[PDB]
Protein backbone atom coordinates (compact mmCIF):
# COMPACT_ATOMS: atom_id res chain seq x y z
CA UNK A 1 0.00 0.00 0.00
CA UNK A 2 0.40 3.59 0.14
CA UNK A 3 -0.34 5.49 -2.70
CA UNK A 4 -2.84 5.60 -5.38
CA UNK A 5 -3.14 3.46 -8.19
CA UNK A 6 -4.45 5.36 -11.32
CA UNK A 7 -6.61 2.76 -13.28
CA UNK A 8 -7.99 3.45 -17.33
CA UNK A 9 -10.89 2.01 -19.33
CA UNK A 10 -10.88 2.54 -22.99
CA UNK A 11 -13.73 1.45 -25.02
CA UNK A 12 -14.95 2.08 -28.40
CA UNK A 13 -17.91 1.65 -30.60
CA UNK A 14 -16.51 1.75 -34.16
CA UNK A 15 -13.52 4.44 -34.04
CA UNK A 16 -15.70 6.65 -31.28
CA UNK A 17 -13.20 5.97 -28.48
CA UNK A 18 -14.48 6.67 -24.62
CA UNK A 19 -12.10 6.64 -21.90
CA UNK A 20 -12.73 6.15 -17.90
CA UNK A 21 -10.74 6.83 -15.35
CA UNK A 22 -10.66 6.35 -11.22
CA UNK A 23 -7.99 5.78 -8.45
CA UNK A 24 -7.23 2.67 -6.72
CA UNK A 25 -5.50 2.46 -3.38
CA UNK A 26 -1.89 0.71 -4.49
CA UNK A 27 -3.07 -1.61 -2.07
CA UNK A 28 -6.03 -3.08 -3.66
CA UNK A 29 -5.99 -5.92 -5.67
CA UNK A 30 -5.17 -5.76 -9.69
CA UNK A 31 -7.91 -6.42 -11.88
CA UNK A 32 -8.88 -6.44 -15.68
CA UNK A 33 -12.24 -6.42 -14.20
CA UNK A 34 -13.27 -2.74 -13.56
CA UNK A 35 -13.62 -2.65 -9.83
CA UNK A 36 -13.68 0.38 -7.61
CA UNK A 37 -11.71 -0.66 -4.05
CA UNK A 38 -11.50 0.42 -0.67
CA UNK A 39 -7.93 0.48 0.80
CA UNK A 40 -7.05 -2.16 3.80
CA UNK A 41 -3.32 -1.37 4.23
CA UNK A 42 -4.76 2.18 6.17
CA UNK A 43 -1.75 4.03 4.63
CA UNK A 44 -3.12 5.28 1.48
CA UNK A 45 -4.26 8.35 1.31
CA UNK A 46 -7.44 10.17 0.25
CA UNK A 47 -6.99 11.45 -2.85
CA UNK A 48 -4.02 12.55 -4.80
CA UNK A 49 -3.33 15.06 -7.91
CA UNK A 50 -4.83 13.16 -10.44
CA UNK A 51 -8.41 12.74 -8.76
CA UNK A 52 -8.26 16.30 -7.02
CA UNK B 1 -12.23 3.48 -47.37
CA UNK B 2 -9.54 1.19 -46.15
CA UNK B 3 -8.21 -1.08 -48.91
CA UNK B 4 -6.62 -3.19 -46.79
CA UNK B 5 -9.74 -4.40 -44.39
CA UNK B 6 -11.51 -4.31 -47.62
CA UNK B 7 -9.64 -7.25 -49.53
CA UNK B 8 -9.63 -9.04 -46.33
CA UNK B 9 -13.14 -9.50 -46.55
CA UNK B 10 -13.07 -10.00 -50.38
CA UNK B 11 -10.51 -12.94 -49.20
CA UNK B 12 -12.74 -14.21 -46.61
CA UNK B 13 -16.33 -14.04 -48.90
CA UNK B 14 -14.36 -16.07 -51.44
CA UNK B 15 -13.57 -18.85 -49.07
CA UNK B 16 -16.86 -18.65 -47.81
CA UNK B 17 -18.07 -19.26 -51.31
CA UNK B 18 -15.27 -22.15 -51.55
CA UNK B 19 -17.13 -24.18 -49.06
CA UNK B 20 -20.42 -22.65 -49.23
CA UNK B 21 -21.35 -20.80 -45.73
CA UNK B 22 -23.26 -17.81 -45.41
CA UNK B 23 -23.36 -17.27 -41.39
CA UNK B 24 -26.09 -14.20 -40.56
CA UNK B 25 -23.44 -12.58 -38.58
CA UNK B 26 -20.95 -10.00 -40.18
CA UNK B 27 -17.39 -10.68 -40.75
CA UNK B 28 -15.24 -9.03 -37.51
CA UNK B 29 -17.96 -9.76 -34.82
CA UNK B 30 -17.58 -11.58 -32.17
CA UNK B 31 -20.70 -13.66 -33.36
CA UNK B 32 -18.79 -14.47 -36.33
CA UNK B 33 -16.33 -15.52 -34.51
CA UNK B 34 -18.40 -17.55 -31.78
CA UNK B 35 -19.86 -19.38 -35.43
CA UNK B 36 -16.37 -19.98 -36.94
CA UNK B 37 -15.97 -22.01 -33.37
CA UNK B 38 -19.03 -23.75 -33.77
CA UNK B 39 -18.41 -25.08 -37.21
CA UNK B 40 -14.50 -26.02 -36.66
CA UNK B 41 -15.89 -28.46 -33.90
CA UNK B 42 -18.56 -29.70 -35.46
CA UNK B 43 -16.28 -30.00 -38.57
CA UNK B 44 -13.99 -32.24 -36.42
CA UNK B 45 -16.94 -34.31 -34.95
CA UNK B 46 -18.61 -35.18 -38.32
CA UNK B 47 -14.60 -35.26 -39.41
CA UNK B 48 -15.06 -32.83 -42.57
CA UNK B 49 -11.58 -32.13 -43.23
CA UNK B 50 -13.06 -29.35 -45.54
CA UNK B 51 -15.16 -27.67 -43.49
CA UNK B 52 -12.46 -27.42 -40.30
CA UNK B 53 -9.74 -26.48 -42.39
CA UNK B 54 -11.84 -23.34 -43.87
CA UNK B 55 -13.04 -22.77 -40.35
CA UNK B 56 -9.82 -22.68 -38.84
CA UNK B 57 -8.41 -20.81 -41.67
CA UNK B 58 -11.24 -17.92 -41.79
CA UNK B 59 -10.72 -17.64 -37.73
CA UNK B 60 -7.32 -16.22 -38.66
CA UNK B 61 -8.83 -13.87 -41.08
CA UNK B 62 -11.27 -12.87 -38.40
CA UNK B 63 -8.29 -12.42 -36.17
CA UNK B 64 -6.28 -10.75 -38.85
CA UNK B 65 -9.47 -8.22 -39.09
CA UNK B 66 -9.81 -7.30 -35.31
CA UNK B 67 -5.91 -6.29 -35.09
CA UNK B 68 -6.56 -4.08 -38.03
CA UNK B 69 -9.85 -2.55 -36.66
CA UNK B 70 -7.45 -2.05 -33.18
CA UNK B 71 -4.06 -1.87 -33.65
CA UNK B 72 -2.44 -1.38 -36.91
CA UNK B 73 -2.30 -3.04 -40.59
CA UNK B 74 1.24 -3.67 -40.19
CA UNK B 75 -0.14 -6.09 -37.20
CA UNK B 76 -2.78 -7.58 -39.26
CA UNK B 77 -0.34 -8.49 -41.86
CA UNK B 78 2.19 -10.17 -39.57
CA UNK B 79 -0.22 -12.35 -37.97
CA UNK B 80 -1.52 -13.97 -41.37
CA UNK B 81 2.03 -13.97 -43.37
CA UNK B 82 3.06 -15.77 -40.00
CA UNK B 83 0.47 -18.05 -40.14
CA UNK B 84 0.48 -18.88 -44.02
CA UNK B 85 4.17 -19.17 -43.57
CA UNK B 86 4.08 -21.89 -40.71
CA UNK B 87 1.34 -23.39 -43.04
CA UNK B 88 3.78 -23.95 -45.93
CA UNK B 89 6.53 -25.33 -43.53
CA UNK B 90 4.71 -27.80 -41.88
CA UNK B 91 2.23 -29.26 -44.66
CA UNK B 92 4.14 -28.22 -48.34
CA UNK B 93 7.26 -29.53 -47.38
CA UNK B 94 1.96 -35.46 -47.45
CA UNK B 95 -1.62 -34.93 -45.81
CA UNK B 96 -2.04 -32.16 -47.93
CA UNK B 97 -5.40 -31.54 -49.88
CA UNK B 98 -7.48 -29.48 -52.20
CA UNK B 99 -8.56 -26.81 -49.14
CA UNK B 100 -4.79 -26.59 -48.30
CA UNK B 101 -4.35 -25.83 -52.18
CA UNK B 102 -6.60 -23.77 -52.44
CA UNK B 103 -6.42 -21.54 -49.01
CA UNK B 104 -2.80 -21.28 -49.33
CA UNK B 105 -3.04 -20.23 -53.23
CA UNK B 106 -5.39 -17.37 -52.40
CA UNK B 107 -3.44 -15.93 -49.81
CA UNK B 108 -0.33 -16.06 -52.26
CA UNK B 109 -2.23 -14.43 -54.80
CA UNK B 110 -3.30 -11.49 -52.44
CA UNK B 111 0.06 -11.27 -50.32
CA UNK B 112 1.92 -8.45 -51.98
CA UNK B 113 -1.00 -6.27 -52.35
CA UNK B 114 -1.86 -6.99 -48.71
CA UNK B 115 2.35 -6.54 -47.84
CA UNK B 116 2.19 -3.19 -49.91
CA UNK B 117 -1.11 -1.88 -48.24
CA UNK B 118 0.68 -2.56 -44.69
CA UNK B 119 3.84 -0.61 -45.88
CA UNK B 120 2.13 2.43 -46.57
CA UNK B 121 2.46 5.00 -43.41
CA UNK B 122 -1.01 5.44 -42.12
CA UNK B 123 -2.11 7.48 -39.27
CA UNK B 124 -3.27 5.70 -35.77
CA UNK B 125 -6.97 5.29 -35.29
CA UNK B 126 -8.30 6.91 -32.06
CA UNK B 127 -7.96 3.68 -29.89
CA UNK B 128 -4.22 3.22 -30.39
CA UNK B 129 -3.97 7.36 -30.25
CA UNK B 130 -6.11 7.21 -26.95
CA UNK B 131 -3.72 4.72 -25.78
CA UNK B 132 -0.63 6.58 -26.78
CA UNK B 133 -1.43 9.55 -24.90
CA UNK B 134 -2.62 8.04 -22.07
CA UNK B 135 0.80 5.85 -21.47
CA UNK B 136 2.92 9.23 -22.42
CA UNK B 137 1.05 11.12 -20.12
CA UNK B 138 1.36 8.60 -16.90
CA UNK B 139 5.08 8.21 -17.71
CA UNK B 140 6.13 11.62 -17.93
CA UNK B 141 4.25 12.55 -14.88
CA UNK B 142 5.58 9.92 -12.86
CA UNK B 143 9.06 9.19 -14.33
CA UNK B 144 11.06 6.54 -13.12
CA UNK B 145 7.90 5.10 -10.65
CA UNK B 146 5.91 4.50 -13.68
CA UNK B 147 4.75 1.31 -13.47
CA UNK B 148 2.28 -0.43 -15.55
CA UNK B 149 0.04 -3.01 -16.72
CA UNK B 150 -2.21 -2.96 -20.07
CA UNK B 151 -4.82 -5.76 -20.22
CA UNK B 152 -5.85 -6.87 -23.53
CA UNK B 153 -7.91 -9.55 -25.18
CA UNK B 154 -6.10 -11.25 -27.30
CA UNK B 155 -2.09 -12.99 -26.90
CA UNK B 156 -1.74 -11.41 -30.48
CA UNK B 157 -2.93 -8.00 -29.55
CA UNK B 158 -0.75 -8.20 -26.68
CA UNK B 159 2.32 -9.01 -29.00
CA UNK B 160 1.64 -6.27 -31.42
CA UNK B 161 0.78 -3.58 -28.96
CA UNK B 162 4.18 -4.80 -27.91
CA UNK B 163 6.19 -4.46 -30.90
CA UNK B 164 4.35 -1.47 -31.36
CA UNK B 165 5.71 0.81 -28.30
CA UNK B 166 9.33 -1.16 -29.97
CA UNK B 167 8.59 0.89 -33.34
CA UNK B 168 7.52 4.11 -31.95
CA UNK B 169 10.87 5.97 -30.17
CA UNK B 170 9.07 8.57 -28.53
CA UNK B 171 8.02 5.37 -26.22
CA UNK B 172 11.39 4.55 -25.22
CA UNK B 173 12.45 8.51 -24.34
CA UNK B 174 10.11 8.50 -22.14
CA UNK B 175 11.39 5.90 -20.08
CA UNK B 176 8.83 3.38 -21.18
CA UNK B 177 9.96 -0.35 -21.24
CA UNK B 178 7.58 -2.72 -22.38
CA UNK B 179 7.20 -6.33 -22.38
CA UNK B 180 4.12 -8.58 -23.62
CA UNK B 181 3.09 -11.90 -20.68
CA UNK B 182 0.96 -14.52 -22.28
CA UNK B 183 -0.15 -17.78 -21.09
CA UNK B 184 1.64 -21.23 -21.64
CA UNK B 185 -1.81 -23.33 -22.49
CA UNK B 186 -1.82 -23.88 -26.94
CA UNK B 187 -4.20 -21.70 -28.60
CA UNK B 188 -4.21 -21.55 -32.17
CA UNK B 189 -4.60 -17.85 -31.99
CA UNK B 190 -1.07 -17.48 -30.65
CA UNK B 191 2.19 -19.23 -29.67
CA UNK B 192 2.59 -19.64 -26.01
CA UNK B 193 5.02 -18.42 -23.20
CA UNK B 194 6.21 -20.80 -20.82
CA UNK B 195 5.76 -20.62 -17.20
CA UNK B 196 9.44 -19.88 -16.53
CA UNK B 197 9.25 -17.38 -19.15
CA UNK B 198 6.45 -15.91 -17.62
CA UNK B 199 8.37 -15.68 -13.96
CA UNK B 200 11.16 -14.14 -15.27
CA UNK B 201 9.11 -11.49 -17.46
CA UNK B 202 7.28 -10.57 -14.16
CA UNK B 203 10.66 -10.65 -12.35
CA UNK B 204 11.96 -7.98 -14.87
CA UNK B 205 8.83 -5.82 -13.86
CA UNK B 206 9.65 -6.05 -10.41
CA UNK B 207 13.15 -4.99 -10.83
CA UNK B 208 11.93 -2.31 -13.35
CA UNK B 209 13.99 -3.67 -16.19
CA UNK B 210 10.45 -3.96 -17.66
CA UNK B 211 8.02 -1.15 -16.63
CA UNK B 212 5.20 -1.59 -18.76
CA UNK B 213 3.56 -5.19 -18.75
CA UNK B 214 1.08 -5.65 -21.55
CA UNK B 215 -0.97 -9.08 -20.83
CA UNK B 216 -3.78 -10.65 -21.46
CA UNK B 217 -6.56 -11.03 -18.68
CA UNK B 218 -5.69 -14.62 -18.27
CA UNK B 219 -2.78 -13.72 -16.06
CA UNK B 220 -4.50 -11.54 -13.42
CA UNK B 221 -3.77 -14.25 -10.89
CA UNK B 222 -0.16 -13.68 -10.63
CA UNK B 223 -0.16 -10.02 -11.40
CA UNK B 224 -0.68 -8.71 -7.89
CA UNK B 225 2.39 -6.19 -7.97
CA UNK B 226 1.76 -3.59 -5.17
CA UNK B 227 4.52 -1.75 -7.21
CA UNK B 228 2.32 -0.90 -10.50
CA UNK B 229 0.91 2.76 -10.25
CA UNK B 230 -1.07 2.07 -13.69
CA UNK B 231 -3.44 -0.22 -15.01
CA UNK B 232 -4.55 0.40 -18.62
CA UNK B 233 -8.11 -1.59 -19.91
CA UNK B 234 -7.67 -1.86 -23.72
CA UNK B 235 -11.07 -2.37 -25.53
CA UNK B 236 -12.09 -5.36 -22.61
CA UNK B 237 -15.42 -4.58 -23.01
CA UNK B 238 -17.35 -3.87 -26.83
ZN1 LIG C 1 -4.20 1.00 1.13
ZN1 LIG D 1 -6.28 9.55 -6.81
Amino acid sequence: GGFHRREYSIGWVGDEVKVTEWCNPSCSPITAAARRFECTCHQCPVTCSECE
Amino acid sequence: EDLFKDRLLEIMTNIQTFCQISPMSDFGTQPYEQWLIQMEKKAARDGNRKDRVCAEHLKKYNEALQINDTIRRIDAYNHLKTFYNDEKEKKFEGSLDESDIFLMTLFLRNKKILKKLAENPEYENEKLTKLRNTIMEHFTRTEESARGIIFTKTRQSAYALSQWITDNKKFAEVGVKAHHLIGAGHSSEFKPMTQNEQREVISKFRTGKINLLIATTVAEEGLDIKECNIVIRYGLVT
